[PDB]
């Protein structure tokens, strides 16, 4: 019966905002686009504008010739058949090498080769993101954080796909490129390597993004809560402290006995989130390389029965 | 004792239940009525599974494990060292859990903020029923659910997920895994962004949030804001915790064969059923 | 014309030096490519 | 949007 | 190619330059591999078979 | 595959487990302390510095620059609250509730509890008013929604208690922040959208009753609001959640 | 055939220059590619059964 | 019949063009790709055979 | 009209957007008959 | 009109070089099919 | 009968002539794939049964 | 009679789009039951009575 | 009115609804008598 | 009526306009049909 | 009885009610259909010899 906040109900239009330009080269930022009603009952409304630089348009490209030549794989195992394209949709797959070719560059195309040209496709379209990204924090003047947070996922990215397979000594090792066939993948890699639930890393892996789903959970229902006070607008809360902050304090110190600050409840969410990823590839890079039965290591250091 | 701006903050009243007899704080803690009953059902619980541990015969935290009654027991009680345990557990950590929410829901009212956070917390303890409560009971045994060790557990996951083979091809995990991930990428984006607008390079002015709607525009060109953002992270961890706990209810109970032969329905439709090549033709 | 606002004597000094360019990575290409079929045709 | 919530498409449009 | 001047009167230079550098380095390197990968044409394995080398 | 381990089960999983055990302990206090640039040190109920300060120490001081020259803040600094609370405690001893001596809602305690903040307004991006009303807005309009412009305006006690004459935008966020409402007696309020409830034929207010919108603090210029103006009006509007109950 | 440019009258060149490169190469490759798959066009195992490099 | 002109009054000349561009190449490729994978229009296959290529 | 567009610049869009037309299909009848008499389908 | 903010004189230039590296792209286009055709018919 | 015209102004032409548009054309293509499922009407099959063409 | 009430209360536009999604969801479904009966595909009788297969 | 609607927009309106619902059932019902003279499924 | 901003004459012609194609695209349909049940009729 | 309009809402409870109309009459049909004692093309069918 009272308003939660969760959608707006009534939506605002002004004059198109292009942004703060504090070093950005107005070429390459491009036009405003299109007011979204619908994206407006629950965020902004505008679309755009979206700046296209150097490492953009690299990353771009990249990434569309990934995507293509993936999709261009599956269309010849579809036999070119749109309406076997559509059925097998998710059974398709992009596989890497056998496990006989090790490392090398000598696969042919049907066999692993294609696979090696769509991993360096996108590889080269996600370190160009990643410098993308530190390359607009640093023309708006601001810290790198993003860019330190997408390195903890772009770790375990690479784990999977470059480390861990040059480890083990063969391609075969990395992940297939397809929708079933990356979970038939995850499935086998727990399978082969012991029941991965008893690697550590796994487990706190898994703790933090339980945590991570936990803390946004409760900050995003904090921030919601104190709204009403102007709570939604952070950095001015960290810069001059209202009711809002201490509000949403003292509810956590009067519920758990400790709390957080506007701005360092942000640190606890940017550092419960990299953890994931962190502790994730530091497991991945463990399986197989150090331990190839986590179930036994774990009953060799408690965590199991004997 | 107080933080430099509580004071103004601990008046009397907002009370559910009592008013006088449990409105007061210990330490930090507001102690409620929801404030003594969660107390004793949490340190009830825990000396349990302290005892459990002396039952058990091992003193390693991580071995400890309460397991709940064998599949013949069905859902009535059990001897206290083969499953009554985990059963006077599960109440207590049932109790512990509500009366915890209440106590939330009675901070905010003295408060004078909304009452997200409790109502966040109880999707987070309807999963939890579902676990221990709801699926057992409509399986008709509490040895379905999940025993109470820190690597025990665990197996649970694992044989429950390989009874129906490949635990991925559960659609609606499929679509709660989505939304975990999805709300795991927003917390790094949301903690980077407003660190980054609050910590500029070296001596620079402190940004306002038009430099932080600026920057996600430049790189992906749309802009959630300030307000939307929080939003998305409630509705991403509550929509992740809701499909899991759909998941789970149709599990045993809607569904008894293997996962992904569930997918067969796509495959199978008529126009395109028969015909040859790709991978399942 | 003129979104990039630039002058038409500019865009010759430009476009000449870019097709210059051009020709020293084709004619590199070509020799490549007369090496590599020499060496082992691909017709 | 919720008014009209109690498929999907009678509300979509 | 006298009228083809008027690309860089809509195009700012340093746009297609590095558009240019991105589609023939990544051209370049998908053709190599194309080639590595096709076992008449892997120059390594063809020098190894070549001069009796494994 | 290595997997020798250097004594007793110790292989690298071990170092790397430990390793990460010690990293998390070092983490956590570090967000610990982070955490405590506002609130410390801790203060008896009588405002005196507390015996007992925790396990954690306090950080080293930092400065943000504020963007618009409104100056630098250093935290964590010296705190103290300027204005004159008006409570009494009801017991001697510590950890009880602190009555209020006279109106609550009225004084600014508990859930009506304003800050003093700044008493300029906040200033977006190109230094200008951030908060603005919508006849200032350029160019501003509703796109969605029912356009709350004259709808009666009703309290928690269901009596109509004004009229919504216009509403004020935050004008980088596009987005509505308030409704300013002329009461019966000519005079303006404004009431944050996130405590009204626009319907179809009048948008309500479950926080206030209809004798209470005259209470609601003013603004001295009437086409801006400074970060202690919305600090009052917001705490007043959500005081008026326990402090209107007996009305309703 | 003549009065066909004012389509550049009411579209930017430069998006469609733009789409355009990125269509054309697209279906190069995609081309390409395909007779590559079929083996009665594959120019690189043609030339390799002929000279018998295999 | 000779006055359906007044549909430009209706939609964006931008819109309609780029819309009926996407869908007229997607048409255009699922066509042709229907013709590759009936094996009896392949015409890659059917050259196949007619000139004893494989 | 909605685009604002007046009545000869729809006569004129609709002109040539017609003039395009026909030579997209006389070139897709001139390719049809070719196939079809390369390899007729009925 | 003008939607891309150009005049007649600019767009029809435009257009003429355009329309140029058309029929040169074509042209080539032409060249190279025959020689496969002559390496390999398709019909 | 002659007054069907006024639904013009309770819907919006734009949408109305965009989404009778889509369903118009996934009718055709769902009919046509109807035609195409069964072999009676399958005219590709039809004319490679006719012509000896596999 | 008194039937045009009805429009008083609920949106004419969201009524005729979901009329419409209605009553093509229900004439495909039975059209698709018709061919479901080998006894009623038309496709199928034709055939049949042609001798086409 | 609790819409908008007028009394004699809603007649009109629901007078146009109901032609067209008409000519719909009619066209409707001769295909079923078409089919029933064809095979009759009684 | 409203909900558009339209008008009697506007919609009216707009409406005439509509089922002219509507009559048009059902005279090919129909051609199309016919010559589809000349060459193999499903009744 | 008469204030069951007062306390629901129109809109809901219509759409609910036709709703569940429609599916379950539907369902009734195809349990109809499924068991061939009701099946009346199948009956039509073998009665006039056309199966
Ligand atoms: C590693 C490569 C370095 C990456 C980070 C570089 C950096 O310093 O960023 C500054 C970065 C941006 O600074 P800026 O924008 O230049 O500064 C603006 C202003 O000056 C204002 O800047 P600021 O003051 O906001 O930033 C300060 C921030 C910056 O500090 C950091 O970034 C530290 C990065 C720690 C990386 C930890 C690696 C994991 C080790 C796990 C154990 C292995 C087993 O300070 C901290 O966050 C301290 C965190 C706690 C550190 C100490 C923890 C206890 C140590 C245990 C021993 C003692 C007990 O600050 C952040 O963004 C911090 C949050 C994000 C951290 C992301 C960490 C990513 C890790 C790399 C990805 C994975 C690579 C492979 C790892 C796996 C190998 C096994
Ligand atoms: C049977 C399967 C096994 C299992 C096998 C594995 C394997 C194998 C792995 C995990 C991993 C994880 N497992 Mg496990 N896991 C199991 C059971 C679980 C259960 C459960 C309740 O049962 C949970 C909650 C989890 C949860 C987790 C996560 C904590 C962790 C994944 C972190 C992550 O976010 O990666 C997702 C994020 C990334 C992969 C990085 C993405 C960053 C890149 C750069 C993205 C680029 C985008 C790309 C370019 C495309 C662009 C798109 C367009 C731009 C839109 N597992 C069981 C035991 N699990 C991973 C891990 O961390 O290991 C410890 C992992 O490798
Ligand atoms: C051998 C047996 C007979 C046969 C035995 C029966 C029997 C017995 C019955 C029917 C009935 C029906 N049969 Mg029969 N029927 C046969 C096979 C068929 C076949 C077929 C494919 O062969 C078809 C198409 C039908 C058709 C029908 C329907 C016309 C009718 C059910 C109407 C209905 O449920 O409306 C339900 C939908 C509504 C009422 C509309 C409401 C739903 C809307 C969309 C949602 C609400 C929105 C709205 C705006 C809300 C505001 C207003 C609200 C309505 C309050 N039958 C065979 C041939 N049939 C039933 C009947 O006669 O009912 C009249 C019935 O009892
Ligand atoms: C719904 C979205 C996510 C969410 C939200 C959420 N959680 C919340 C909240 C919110 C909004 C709170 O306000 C509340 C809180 O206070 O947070 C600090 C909380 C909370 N979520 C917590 C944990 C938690 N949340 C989890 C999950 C989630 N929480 C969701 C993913 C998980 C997972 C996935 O594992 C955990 C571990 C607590 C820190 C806290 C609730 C504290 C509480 O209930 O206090 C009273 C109870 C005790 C002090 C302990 C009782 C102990 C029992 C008596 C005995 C043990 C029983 C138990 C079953 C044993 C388990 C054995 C093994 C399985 C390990
Ligand atoms: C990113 C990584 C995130 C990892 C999260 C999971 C791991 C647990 C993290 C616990 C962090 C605790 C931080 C300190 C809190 C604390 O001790 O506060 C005291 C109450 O303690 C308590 O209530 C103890 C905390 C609850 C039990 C934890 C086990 C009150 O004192 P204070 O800390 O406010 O004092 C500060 C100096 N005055
Ligand atoms: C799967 O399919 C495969 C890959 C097998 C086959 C497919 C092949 C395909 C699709 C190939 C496509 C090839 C294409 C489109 C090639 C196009 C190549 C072009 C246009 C290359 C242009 C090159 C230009 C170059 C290299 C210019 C270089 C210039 C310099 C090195 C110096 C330039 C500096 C200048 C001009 C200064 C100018 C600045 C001022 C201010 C005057
Ligand atoms: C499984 O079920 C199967 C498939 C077996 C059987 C089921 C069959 C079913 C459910 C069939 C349903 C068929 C239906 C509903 C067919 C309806 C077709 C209709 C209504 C087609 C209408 C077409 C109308 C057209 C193409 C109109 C075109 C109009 C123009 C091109 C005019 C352009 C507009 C202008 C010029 C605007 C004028 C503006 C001013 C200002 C005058
Ligand atoms: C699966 O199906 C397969 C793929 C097997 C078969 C399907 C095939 C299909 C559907 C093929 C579709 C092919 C199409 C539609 C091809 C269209 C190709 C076109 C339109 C090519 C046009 C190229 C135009 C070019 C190359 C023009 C270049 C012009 C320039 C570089 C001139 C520079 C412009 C300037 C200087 C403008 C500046 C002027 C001023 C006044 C500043
Ligand atoms: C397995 O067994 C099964 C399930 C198959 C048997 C069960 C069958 C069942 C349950 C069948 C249920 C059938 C029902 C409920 C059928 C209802 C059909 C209806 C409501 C048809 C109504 C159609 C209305 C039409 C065609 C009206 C068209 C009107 C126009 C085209 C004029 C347009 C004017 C408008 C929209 C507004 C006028 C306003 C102005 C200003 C002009
Ligand atoms: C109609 O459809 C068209 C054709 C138009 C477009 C359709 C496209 C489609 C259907 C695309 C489908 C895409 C899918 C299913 C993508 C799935 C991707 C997944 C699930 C990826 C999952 C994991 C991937 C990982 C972990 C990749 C890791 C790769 C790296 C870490 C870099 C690898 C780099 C390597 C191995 C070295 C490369 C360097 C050289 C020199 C080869
Ligand atoms: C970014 C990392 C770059 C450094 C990578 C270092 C590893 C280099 C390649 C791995 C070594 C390959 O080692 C070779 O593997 C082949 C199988 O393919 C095997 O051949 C037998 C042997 O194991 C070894 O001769
Ligand atoms: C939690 C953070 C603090 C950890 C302690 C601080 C020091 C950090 C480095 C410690 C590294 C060594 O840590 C120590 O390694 C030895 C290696 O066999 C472990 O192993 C020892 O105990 C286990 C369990 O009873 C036996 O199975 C094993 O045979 C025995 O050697 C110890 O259980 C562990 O305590
Ligand atoms: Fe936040």
């Amino acid at each position: 019966a009272e308003y939660q906040n969760i959608f707006t109900q009534v939506q605002v239009r002004g004059p198109a905002d292009l942004g703060m330009t504090e070093d950005v080269n107005l070429a390459n930022r491009s036009g405003v686009g299109p007011f979204s009603t619908l994206l407006g009952w629950f965020g902004n409304a505008q679309l755009g504008p979206i700046y296209l630089g150097s490492l953009g348009v690299l990353s771009l490209f990249s990434g569309l010739m990934w995507f293509f030549t993936i999709g261009i794989w599956f269309w010849y195992q579809a036999g070119w058949n749109p309406a076997v394209f559509l059925r097998d949709l998710f059974f398709f797959s992009l596989e890497p090498p056998a496990p006989e070719y090790g490392l090398s560059f000598a696969a042919p195309l049907k066999e692993g080769g294609l696979w090696l040209i769509a991993s360096f496709f996108m590889f080269v379209a996600v370190w160009s993101w990643w410098g993308r990204t530190y390359l607009r924090a640093q023309a708006l003047g601001m810290g790198k954080h993003t860019a330190w947070a997408f390195l903890s996922a772009i770790w375990l990215w690479m784990v999977l796909g470059f480390i861990r397979p040059i480890l083990m000594g063969s391609w075969s090792e990395a992940v297939p490129y397809g929708i079933f066939s990356h979970l038939d993948w995850t499935n086998n890699f727990s399978l082969v390597h012991g029941n991965l639930f008893y690697n550590p890393f796994h487990g706190l892996s898994i703790a933090f993004l339980y945590g991570s789903a936990l803390l946004f959970a409760m900050h995003g229902a904090t921030i919601l809560a104190v709204s009403r006070f102007g709570g939604e607008r952070e950095l001015e809360q960290i810069a001059d402290r209202g009711t809002a902050a201490e509000r949403a304090a003292l509810f956590w110190r009067w519920t758990m006995g400790f709390n957080a600050t506007m701005e360092g409840i942000h640190r606890w969410a940017i550092w419960m989130a990299v953890l994931v990823t962190l502790t994730g590839g530091i497991g991945i890079l463990l399986s197989g390389t150090v331990v190839d039965n986590w179930y036994v290591w774990g009953q060799n250091h408690g965590m199991a029965p004997l | 004792a107080l933080l430099s701006f509580e004071r103004k903050y601990r008046v009397p009243g907002g009370t559910l239940v009592g008013g006088n007899l449990f409105d007061f704080w210990v330490g930090p803690f507001y102690v409620g009525f929801f404030g003594v009953a969660t107390f004793f059902f949490a340190a009830l619980g825990i000396i349990l599974i302290a005892w459990s541990a002396v039952l058990q015969g091992t003193w390693n935290p991580q071995l400890i494990s309460v397991y709940p009654p064998a599949l013949e027991y069905g859902l009535g009680g059990a001897p206290l060292a083969k499953g009554g345990l985990w059963q006077i557990i599960t109440i207590c950590a049932t109790g512990a859990f509500v009366s915890w929410a209440l106590r939330e829901v009675e901070i905010c009212r003295k408060l004078g903020i909304g009452y997200h956070i409790p109502f966040a917390f109880a999707f987070a303890i309807l999963a939890y029923l579902t676990l221990v409560l709801f699926r057992p009971v409509m399986m008709g045994a509490w040895g379905y659910a999940f025993p109470y060790g820190i690597w025990t557990h665990l197996d649970w996951v694992s044989n429950t997920g390989y009874t129906y083979g490949n635990f991925h091809y559960n659609p609606a995990h499929m679509i709660a895994i989505t939304f975990f991930f999805t709300n795991a990428l927003a917390l790094a984006l949301h903690g980077a962004l407003v660190l980054s607008a609050a910590n500029p390079e070296k001596g620079k002015e402190m940004r306002t949030p038009d430099h932080e709607d600026t920057f996600f525009r430049d790189l992906v060109g749309y802009s959630i804001g300030t307000l939307g953002i929080h939003r998305l992270g409630l509705l991403l961890s509550l929509s992740a915790v809701f499909f899991s706990a759909l998941c789970m209810i149709i599990t045993g109970t809607i569904w008894f064969d293997q996962w992904v032969d569930w997918w067969q329905w796509w495959v199978k439709l008529p126009w395109w059923a028969n015909i040859p090549g790709g991978i399942n033709g | 014309l003129g979104y990039t606002g630039l002058t038409d004597e500019q865009a010759q000094e430009l476009h000449s030096v870019y097709m210059s360019g051009l020709w020293l990575f084709s004619a590199v290409a070509i020799v490549a490519h007369l090496a590599v079929y020499i060496w082992r045709p691909w017709f | 949007f919720a008014f009209r919530l109690m498929a999907a498409f009678f509300a979509a449009t | 190619m006298s009228k083809f001047y008027k690309i860089w009167m809509i195009f700012d230079p340093r746009r297609v330059f590095v558009a240019q550098g991105v589609f023939l380095f990544l051209l370049a390197v998908m053709i190599h591999l194309i080639l590595l990968s096709t076992p008449s044409y892997n120059w390594l394995e063809i020098s190894a078979a070549k001069y009796n080398r494994v | 595959m290595v997997g020798v381990t250097a004594f007793g089960n110790f292989d690298l999983a071990s170092l790397a487990i430990y390793s990460f055990w010690i990293f998390l302990a070092g983490l956590i206090y570090y967000l610990q302390t982070e955490n405590m640039r506002e609130g410390y040190p801790l203060e008896n109920e009588d405002g005196t510095p507390a015996a007992n300060q925790g396990p954690f120490p306090l950080p080293k001081p930092k400065t943000f620059i504020l963007p618009h020259g409104r100056g630098t803040l250093t935290v964590p600094g010296p705190e103290s609250e300027d204005r004159p609370i008006a409570l009494a405690r009801t017991a001697v001893s510590e950890g009880f509730p602190h009555a209020p001596t006279g109106d609550p809602m009225k004084d600014g305690v508990g859930p009506a509890s304003w800050v003093a903040r700044r008493d300029l307004p906040e200033l977006d991006g190109h230094g200008h008013n951030k908060i603005k009303p919508m006849k200032a807005a350029a160019g501003f309009y509703v796109s969605a929604g029912k356009n709350p412009i004259g709808l009666p305006v009703r309290g928690c006690d269901l009596e109509i208690a004004g009229k919504v004459v216009d509403i004020w935008v935050d004008i980088p966020e596009q987005m509505a922040r308030f409704l300013e409402v002329e009461l019966k007696d000519g005079s303006t309020r404004l009431l944050p959208m996130q405590m009204v409830k626009v319907q179809s034929n009048r948008v309500h207010v479950n926080a206030l009753s209809s004798d209470l919108f005259a209470g609601i603090p003013t603004i001295k210029s009437p086409t801006e609001v400074t970060l202690l103006e919305e600090d009052k009006i917001c705490g007043y509007v959500a005081g008026g959640l326990m402090y209107a109950a007996p009305k309703r």
